[PDB]
């Protein structure tokens, strides 16, 4: 396909969207094959269950509750999407997220334990999005997800629609059966950069561990808050690993596994390694300096600290221009980008944070 | 009575299983024998690596750190400011599948430290040791030494088999309540998941760091199960588990307790108020919180003054030393409330 | 004159909806307020071969085995079967949340007190419980215990922990208390990987592969000493297979041999205490069925005392329920799988 | 250059331990890797420094009378010489060096740090190659790699996987996915171009428990609970269809035990007859994999109560797949002499002691 690069002008960045296919959309996409075992078998995952997640939805499916079409699950409507998001909040460069299949809340396609499966489902996704989504309305831009737990299938596809402009990243999942340093994963990283292409990863369940590195978690507070920590586990892995010393234009984001924690956690990756670093002599640069370079993380659910300017303080201590504005449309704790914010929040960092920052990772 | 100097995590280590044997009934120090002694040594600090012990510590002959009273109390009193050390022992009994093999070898260490450490110097404290496999015979555990005073505390090791919330191991904060004593999660761990939720570090540095998110995983569950309204004179030491990382995972369950409230209704007080009255943390590490200003502002987003406990970490090697926090913090008040006061929440000791 | 009793049957929750008549309102309100997500497991995934027989009545959604009129009618039917031993594999297990669990299971033990039992008193069925919290199962089982048309305990082949730890004891305890079997049926809690190396990629790979977890319980169970604390327990495998048992018997018994100093309470062999405590449902049969074979696997066993009668029904297997007369020449022997080892477990007359 | 191995009067043993003598892989190590087992040891799936998650109970699971004057048992070539090789007239014996050191199970391709895990494989082939196989070619090698790194395992298949004095390629029986997982799929494609087939020895580690439903508490539940592996292993590599893509490729299981795998594969069949639909591609039957792909070994030999359905099971597995091994030096060792039962057909023992193995490593 043929498109203009994204233009960010007087409108900002989202780099979190949520659409969902129509019942039927992929059967266009798909192989007969794929279709049939569908209706036979749904998509098995990491779980016992035919039909849900290890951890369901709350509340109306955590969705927010003004954001359901006529007919279908929210994010299935494309003119809602456009008025109620794309028009009202003027974003010029919307990133796609699709991480289901269908009208159930989060179940990637890339978890399917069926493979070949997952791959079919991820391609089906792509050429859907590409065809019903962007190309229609360029504002929009996809990142693609790929089976990440199969780089030969996540190549491939990178490989097929990687370089089509509509694209503007990799999409992949918080958790994975290895930590994602892990050299399995560097042929994905290899094909993604070769394409100059960045990668996202967005908040999952599943991976094939449980949901803590010290048990399965019980009540909805545990499960929620517990979504920061894969993200913490994987940016250790990505840094120490030296992935980025492999790859050393590689960009990682960090989606939906909230900010300020980063920064504490960076710390006591540096002052840990400063006296442990022999374990690992070949690293080139101090853990904390591959931030800059390498590691983004988008804004939503806003951190909310008690006091409100530890907020600016903690993302400047991260890195203040690898923070990257998302709203997370339509999920319930979806964020306005009018009032994220606090009030005293800098209007400098705020501005790169809606424009710049994200310009820069998704190369603008 | 003035709140005394504690130093509230250090550490022996057990030279090797075979000092076990004193404190075993025949049929499992046979048992021993006959199996060449494995040794549940943990990998937690390992012994050849630059945390495992400081350069100038005292030795024994063969050049390890810790391994007798006599050298430990020589090294962490000499300078006179400590008045009272919490020995912990890691020695990897909890790693021990075989369940009665667990309980023996975690009672013998307990003899081992009370008889080889706490008979050897009255400043010398220690936490029980306990058998985390099997919930009621480490409560057990807990009331064996529950008549000795100079146990101050269970230990727990920061990642266990199930959440420490979880009714299965309810009786293990039962067992502490009822003996009056505090729990302390130590950073270690059974191993019997992945250590973190996206599979298996592949390194030591790796895994040391990123222990501190299973840390969040055991508050949120402690607190989410209702550890804290059911047992509510329980009290929390992070042990050897970094600080930094607490307020920003405050904040985010004290929002998403908001949201969720009515599922854990028992809890009626935002965790953020929780954690700051039931939670205390060592200092050492105290990974970049010893650099100017960055305590004081640590204690500003904590929002208290009193969850932080001094430590050595004796005889472990980290990037600062114990009085370097000194050094992140323009107030005397502070370093006396880290150095004494806020450890007599704890201890109840005095100088 | 001990009744042939179908020793596994299945009901099927049309949908959570069902629960809301037994759920108190705190629970029916948070239901509907969550868009009634199902646990419905994939254990027998609805369109696929093994989730019921061509023969099998439906309802409305083409669903066989959701209502007691269906499953009556078509077990029934031909007037061999005295009673049948109704197991709903509803996914409470697979809760998270504890007293979602512990809410859920009572509802369901509920829906089939209700809904199935009082309906036909040919009926039996399995105690479902919150398997997630060992004392609000065997609170679960007292509960029922009152209600002796709930003649065994349900558990999972997978489980969370091993069933014979002691942190499961209170399981055990109960159910011996109650006088019931407890029964372990194909299924899992999914808190681990299904396999000791990894997750397997089909449901296929796991179906089959499931009895090698069960190899797991027994030897749990046994080695832990289940059967010396709680003497009178008989565990019923269903659903489960079981040719698989006499090689796993030989290396447990052997190995038995070299260990008994880290397990001095077992006293009596693992092949007698596995002959003498353990019965398997006999639907699916793995292929017993064929000439001659279930003499064989019987020899192999070292015991006709083990096998006990079963259609699994609604599931389609490559074999039917009574083709395992196929497999054998003794009449003596189907007497026994048919009626008399049955009576061991449920104590049913005609 | 090494003869290829001659089986005339005597037999074929799947499976031998030895060890190297301490410090006898440092020449084979670049320093770096020296620096970080002296600094770190070989982490693993542990929380130990030095043990594995199940230790070995009596006499570190050794034979009491295979400890040479000084090391650990299987660390004296001499000793391997005289109490194994010319007691028994092994003239193919497959080394599989489980432990790079004085120890009985800590395999070196489960190091967490998988660049110290292919050193120390590396390592490990060239010390057995220089200490063990050419002195006595009598023995061959089994090469461990770093299943867990596929392009690492291949560049040592490529090393070193042409040398006469390997026969197979050395994986473990635990792996953090299942073995038809294209994960591994490179390293079946190395082994199929260097004309090598592959042996999977009984491991703990992996990443997961040991059982599919949580860790063992005793002895007898470890020790048994070996064969679950191998049952799963089995179930992905055939359903999987690894095989239709290498239809060349010889698997052996070592030390997951032999008669299990029988009502296993029934099972399989009778459940597939019914769920193929959801695998159609799926060339064959599953069972009729097993003929051309599936080998076993034998120790420690299946007891049945009644000896007669060993050969029966054998046989329903697949009598021309069946291996012996003696398990030099571990206290379960298996004798040739007296492995078998009385009655026990001699045609199916020659084989297994002989003509089965032969096919196996193409000998
Ligand atoms: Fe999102
Ligand atoms: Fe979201
Ligand atoms: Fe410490
Ligand atoms: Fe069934
Ligand atoms: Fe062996
Ligand atoms: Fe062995
Ligand atoms: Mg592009
Ligand atoms: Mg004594
Ligand atoms: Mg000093
Ligand atoms: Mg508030
Ligand atoms: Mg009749
Ligand atoms: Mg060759
Ligand atoms: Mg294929
Ligand atoms: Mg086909």
């Amino acid at each position: 396909g043929t498109l203009p690069a994204p233009s960010v002008t007087t409108g900002i960045v989202d780099a979190d969207i949520h659409p969902v296919p129509q019942d039927g959309a992929l059967e266009p996409y798909l192989d007969d094959r794929w279709k049939k075992h569908i209706r036979e078998y749904g998509v098995r995952t990491t779980t016992g269950l035919q039909f849900i997640s290890e951890y369901p939805q709350m509340y109306g499916g955590a969705m927010r509750a003004d954001a359901w079409p006529e007919s279908g699950y929210p994010g299935s409507d494309r003119e809602l999407l456009r008025t109620q998001l794309l028009d009202k909040h003027n974003i010029q460069l919307g990133v796609l997220q699709c991480l289901a299949p269908g009208g159930q809340t989060l179940n990637p396609a890339g978890q399917a334990l069926n493979q070949e499966l997952a791959a079919a489902l991820c391609r089906a996704t792509n050429d859907w999005q590409l065809e019903h989504l962007v190309y229609p309305d360029p504002r929009m831009r996809a990142a693609i997800p790929v089976t990440f737990e199969t780089p030969d299938y996540a190549v491939a596809e990178i490989e097929r629609v990687g370089a089509d402009p509509g694209v503007v990243a990799v999409l992949g999942t918080s958790k994975t059966l290895e930590p994602l340093g892990s050299r399995k994963y560097w042929p994905i990283y290899e094909a993604s950069v070769a394409q100059n292409l960045p990668i996202q990863f967005h908040l999952s369940q599943g991976g094939g561990h449980a949901n803590t590195g010290t048990g399965w978690t019980s009540y909805h507070t545990e499960y929620h808050t517990g979504h920061v920590q894969s993200f913490q586990s994987q940016l250790l892995s990505l840094v120490l690993s030296g992935t980025f010393d492999r790859f050393p234009t590689l960009k990682v984001m960090f989606v939906e596994g909230n900010v300020a924690h980063f920064a504490p956690l960076i710390q006591r990756m540096d002052y840990t390694w400063e006296t442990l670093r022999g374990e690992l002599p070949d690293l080139q640069r101090k853990p904390s300096e591959y931030i800059r370079d390498h590691i983004w993380a988008s804004t939503q659910p806003i951190d909310e600290p008690e006091k409100p300017e530890h907020l600016a303080e903690l993302l400047e201590e991260f890195c203040g221009d690898n923070v990257v504005f998302a709203t997370d449309y339509p999920h319930f704790d979806f964020d306005d980008p009018e009032t994220a914010f606090p009030r005293s929040f800098p209007v400098d960092l705020r501005d790169k944070i809606l424009r710049g920052n994200g310009m820069r990772f998704f190369g603008v | 009575g003035v709140p005394a100097v504690v130093d509230c995590d250090v550490h022996a280590v057990l030279p090797s299983p075979h000092s076990l044997i004193p404190y075993l009934d025949e049929y499992w120090a046979d048992q021993l024998v006959a199996q060449l002694a494995p040794t549940y040594e943990p990998n937690y600090h390992p012994r050849g690596s630059a945390i495992a012990q400081h350069s100038d510590a005292s030795v024994d002959e063969n050049g390890r750190a810790a391994t007798t009273a006599e050298n430990l109390v020589k090294d962490v009193f000499a300078d006179g400011f400590t008045d009272f050390a919490v020995v912990n022992c890691l020695y990897g009994v909890q790693q021990i599948h075989q369940p009665r093999r667990e309980m023996a070898h975690a009672r013998a260490l307990n003899h081992w430290i009370a008889n080889e450490w706490l008979d050897k110097d009255d400043r010398l404290r220690a936490s029980i040791v306990v058998p985390q496999g099997s919930p009621r015979a480490a409560a057990e555990e807990i009331d064996f030494w529950s008549g000795d005073k100079r146990f101050v505390q269970v230990l727990l090791l920061g990642q266990s088999e199930l959440l420490y919330g979880r009714e299965i191991n309810w009786p293990i904060w039962e067992a502490a309540e009822a003996a009056g004593l505090p729990v302390t999660l130590h950073i270690g761990g059974v191993f019997r998941q992945a250590p973190t939720s996206v599979g298996w570090p592949a390194s030591h540095l790796e895994w040391y760091v990123g222990q501190q998110s299973n840390i969040e995983a055991q508050l949120n569950s402690i607190i989410s199960e209702g550890i804290l309204q059911k047992f509510p004179k329980t009290k929390i030491l992070l042990s050897e588990l970094g600080f930094n990382w607490l307020p920003p995972f405050m904040w985010k369950f004290d929002k998403l307790w908001k949201s969720y409230r009515p599922d854990i209704p028992w809890v009626q007080e935002s965790p953020l108020e929780l954690i700051r009255e039931h939670v205390r943390v060592t200092t050492s590490p105290s990974d970049g919180a010893e650099e100017a200003g960055r305590l004081d502002s640590i204690v500003d987003r904590l929002g208290s003054d009193r969850m932080l406990v001094y430590s050595s970490d004796y005889p472990h090697k980290h990037h600062s030393g114990p009085r370097d926090i000194e050094n992140g913090t323009h107030s005397p008040e502070l370093l006396d409330r880290i150095y004494r006061r806020n450890a007599f929440d704890l201890y109840n000791l005095v100088v």
